[PDB]
């Protein structure tokens, strides 16, 4: 059967637990379309104690106006395409985290930040981002980077500069991100439009269409359990789901995912069998032509960013092909990947595929190792002045962060 | 399986190491003088030395001269050219009998061709032509295992067009033989229209390039049948072909000339190694005096082959001489070139061991009671009609649900099927009726 979601668990502070040494002490903040994650960095202590605030990014308030529901309690989210462009609900949904995260004294958050962002981030994003967080918020200093990068760092034999490809796949987009000595290489880094939510929504979709007589019965919030749970990625689709054409693999596959009870009841409570659609919905992100979109998939993005390379640097970049990012949760998501890759690459030639020792939180420890092998750099970070004299689309090009155009944005 | 046949249970001549024979040894028993013989001309072929020296194996039908010519292609094995032909393959109707002779001497002289059989196979992921009409064509090629680009010279290229490809084919290119097969449309592109007139062939799971050292058999009359007529030319490809029938033709002794000159040339450089072989004229009391004539030259020729003769024939007369009678059914003057082995009849109890060999070869399972009754219809008859009764007595004894031969089954089949003289006296009585 289904389980049934957790909601309102008591993660309560201090004004707080601020760490000894130097007086800055930073919080680590991870936005994204499914879940914020935001903790102190907690330097001196090796491995992070709590990754706290684990809660689903999706927020609501009153109609008038009374109380806003911005922790894990219809709603809405401040993302789209994984980016996020709203001021409202967002601001809501920062104060709760800082408010369970511990807030010192005066009119500002105490202490220097890591603000994870999209791959690229749009200017306007952002300007508006460090807008709300500098108004607002006044953090002292500020540094951006990327979810996936992050989670890289942290899984590195060490602070040195590396070359791979980040297979990242996030809640709305998955990218492939080439790098090249420490360098997001963003000329001909490649993202698609579909990820997690999609796979989530096709699999309702599906399920709606296949029991007609409880389309009320299944819902978003129990379909990420048994993509979570229950669903695989193929080792190749097209020979998994012709395995699933025959009855004596279908039967011992097929899973009695029941509903909650109040014929033989299953009319009303149906066992909802999954077979090929615990497949169909991983499948998305190789293959999105699945829902109906024309994108080249995760594995034709792969060969088109990868040969656009001299053939000398394709195999130091192909040595760390690294996975990552909250899809990459289903098993056998190392073995396709490697058998994609091994059906592209010269004859001979080697590869390495690396799972994130975490497919989903180390782009908070990274964020984390990052902030605390980083914090008493000056280049590394936007200071507060410096939002004076430079618009807030501005960028310090740390290693794991993207890079930056020199511009500005007109604005009234 | 393999079919069961009247030779397929002799596997050597079963000598020892000091070239004395075994009493019963790799499937042959008894025999042993012409069995040592025969090991004497298996070291003859073995030492390369020699040419145009012959052997005849004379003896009464049935007492093993077949088997000890075929005893001596095993101790050979396929490594060196053992040609078998019958006195009757003579007779052609589209050459003369002289030419048959030396062709069939010619396919008795081998090479040996050593060469890295070097395959690519996939899908085609591109062509790319490249002086300004086309240097070089670069081709891309997948599998299942990785990629390999070529780079094909315009021959090849013109072989890919021929074969009609195109961008995501499946091919094999042999990079030998510049031999090139579509296979198919790649599978992935199976959706490229619901219907369309290819077979989808789903991406080779192997290597993109494989190897081997593969080691070629060829002989002399390979090349001189591929070298004297004009050649078909096209791989089918063409309609000219279909006016000029072919025949089989006179090769002029001229262009033999030629083809060991040549050949000469290749084995000095190490390219090929020459196996001089075996020519077996099975039967060759069936050659006409014009043919026995004609091995008096081609016994004596440098380049030949050894030559081993087979015949049972008394002192009957040499066919196409209308008169003259001589030992063999050879004339003298050829009996006078070759070196006689001896074939004997054999004891009962030598009879009994081939009638086991030859039951425990054929599948059979049978009872002392059985065999030793074999081997008496053996005495009241020959070799060959007890050998041939053990797979129908075996069959009777399927039929009756029994897993062995006994007694009432060969005495059953005994009753049922006659041999050669017991029914010549059915014959002799009924005279007057057939
Ligand atoms: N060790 C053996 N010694 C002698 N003959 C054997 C031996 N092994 C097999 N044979 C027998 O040889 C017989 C057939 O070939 P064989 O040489 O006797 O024919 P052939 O009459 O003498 O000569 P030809 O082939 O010219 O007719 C078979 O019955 C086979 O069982």
């Amino acid at each position: 059967p289904f389980r049934d979601a957790r909601a309102a668990p008591d993660p309560v502070l201090e004004a707080g637990p601020v760490a000894h040494g130097p007086l800055p002490v930073p919080l680590v903040l991870d936005n994204g379309s499914f879940q914020v994650r935001a903790g102190w960095a907690c330097p001196g202590q090796d491995p992070g104690p709590e990754p706290r605030l684990q809660f689903r990014a999706v927020c609501a308030r009153g109609r008038g106006g009374a109380r806003g529901a911005s922790g894990p309690q219809m709603l809405r989210s401040p993302f789209d395409r994984n980016v996020p462009v709203n001021l409202e609900l967002q601001e809501l949904l920062l104060d709760y985290s800082f408010q369970h995260l511990g807030v010192s004294s005066q009119g500002c958050v105490d202490h220097p930040i890591v603000l994870t962002e999209a791959v690229c981030n749009p200017l306007y994003s952002r300007q508006m981002m460090s807008e709300l967080l500098f108004e607002c918020y006044g953090i002292p200093k500020v540094a951006y980077g990327i979810d996936s990068l992050f989670s890289f760092y942290h899984n590195k034999p060490k602070n040195s500069m590396c070359s791979g490809l980040i297979i990242s796949s996030g809640y709305q987009c998955t990218h492939v991100l080439p790098i090249l000595e420490g360098r997001l290489d963003a000329k001909n880094c490649k993202r698609i439009n579909l990820g997690g939510s999609q796979a989530a929504g096709y699999l309702q979709r599906l399920l709606q269409l296949k029991y007609p007589g409880h389309l009320a019965a299944i819902t978003l919030s129990r379909m990420e359990e048994i993509l979570h749970e229950h669903s695989y990625i193929a080792e190749d689709y097209v020979e998994e789901l012709h395995k699933w054409r025959c009855p004596d693999y279908y039967e011992n596959n097929v899973h009695k995912m029941q509903l909650p009870f109040s014929v033989f009841n299953l009319a009303a409570y149906h066992q909802l069998f999954v077979g090929t659609e615990r497949i169909r919905a991983p499948e998305i992100i190789f293959q999105p032509s699945l829902i109906g979109e024309e994108q080249a998939g995760i594995a034709e993005t792969l060969q088109y960013i990868l040969d656009r390379y001299p053939k000398d640097i394709q195999e130091m970049l192909v040595q760390n092909v690294f996975l990552t990012g909250g899809n990459t949760m289903y098993p056998g998501m190392k073995a396709r990947m490697e058998k994609e890759l091994l059906e592209m690459r010269p004859f001979r030639s080697s590869f390495q595929v690396q799972l994130a020792s975490n497919p989903v939180l180390d782009a908070w420890y990274g964020a984390r190792d990052w902030a605390l092998n980083h914090l008493d750099d000056n280049e590394v970070w936007i200071t507060r002045k410096e939002y004076e004299e430079k618009g807030g689309e501005y960028l310090k090009e740390h290693c794991a962060s993207n890079i930056y155009v020199p511009i500005r944005l007109p604005k009234q | 399986t393999q079919r069961i046949a009247s030779h397929s249970h002799v596997k050597g001549l079963g000598l020892d190491e000091s070239g004395l024979a075994k009493q019963a040894a790799s499937g042959l028993v008894g025999q042993e003088n012409a069995r040592e013989a025969c090991g004497v001309i298996v070291e003859l072929i073995k030492s390369k030395k020699m040419a145009g020296r012959a052997v005849l194996l004379a003896g009464p039908p049935g007492t093993g001269k077949t088997a000890l010519a075929l005893a001596i292609a095993q101790e050979l094995g396929s490594k060196v050219p053992f040609c078998p032909m019958v006195g009757s393959e003579v007779y052609s109707t589209e050459i003369k009998k002289t030419e048959v002779l030396m062709e069939n001497f010619r396919r008795a002289i081998g090479l040996r061709i050593k060469e890295t059989k070097e395959v690519y196979e996939g899908e085609v992921t591109e062509l790319t032509p490249c002086g300004k009409t086309i240097s070089h064509v670069i081709i891309g090629l997948k599998t299942a295992k990785g990629t390999k680009q070529l780079k094909l010279d315009p021959s090849i290229f013109e072989s890919l067009q021929k074969e009609r490809v195109e961008a995501g084919d499946v091919i094999y290119i042999e990079a030998n033989s510049g031999a090139v097969k579509r296979q198919g449309r790649c599978d992935t592109y199976a959706t490229e229209f619901d219907l369309e007139a290819e077979e989808y062939v789903p991406l080779p799971k192997g290597d993109v390039h494989k190897k081997k050292e593969i080691i070629q058999d060829v002989t002399l009359h390979d090349l001189d049948v591929a070298n004297a007529r004009p050649q078909g030319g096209q791989d089918i490809l063409s309609m000219m072909g279909q006016l000029m029938k072919p025949k089989k033709t006179e090769i002029t002794d001229k262009l033999r000339g030629e083809i060991n000159k040549v050949v000469n040339k290749y084995i000095d450089q190490g390219i090929a190694e020459l196996v001089p072989g075996v020519l077996f004229v099975d039967e060759v009391h069936m050659l006409d005096i014009e043919c026995f004539t004609y091995l008096h030259r081609a016994l004596e020729s440098s380049i030949a082959p050894i030559v081993i003769f087979a015949s049972n024939r008394g002192n009957c007369v040499i066919r196409g001489t209308e008169d003259i009678t001589s030992p063999h059914g050879i004339p003298l003057d050829l009996l006078d070139r070759v070196m006689i082995i001896r074939t004997m009849l054999y004891t009962p109890q030598e009879m009994k061991q081939i009638i086991k060999i030859r039951a425990q070869t054929e599948g059979i399972n049978i009872s002392e009671e059985a065999l030793n009754h074999l081997g008496e219809i053996g005495t009241k008859t020959t070799l060959r009609y007890s050998v041939q009764l053990l797979t129908p007595a075996n069959l009777l004894a399927k039929i009756n649900g029994k897993d062995s031969i006994e007694k009432e089954h060969v005495e059953e089949i005994s009753e049922l099927f006659y041999d050669a003289k017991s029914s010549a006296k059915i014959l002799a009585d009924q005279q007057d009726k057939y």
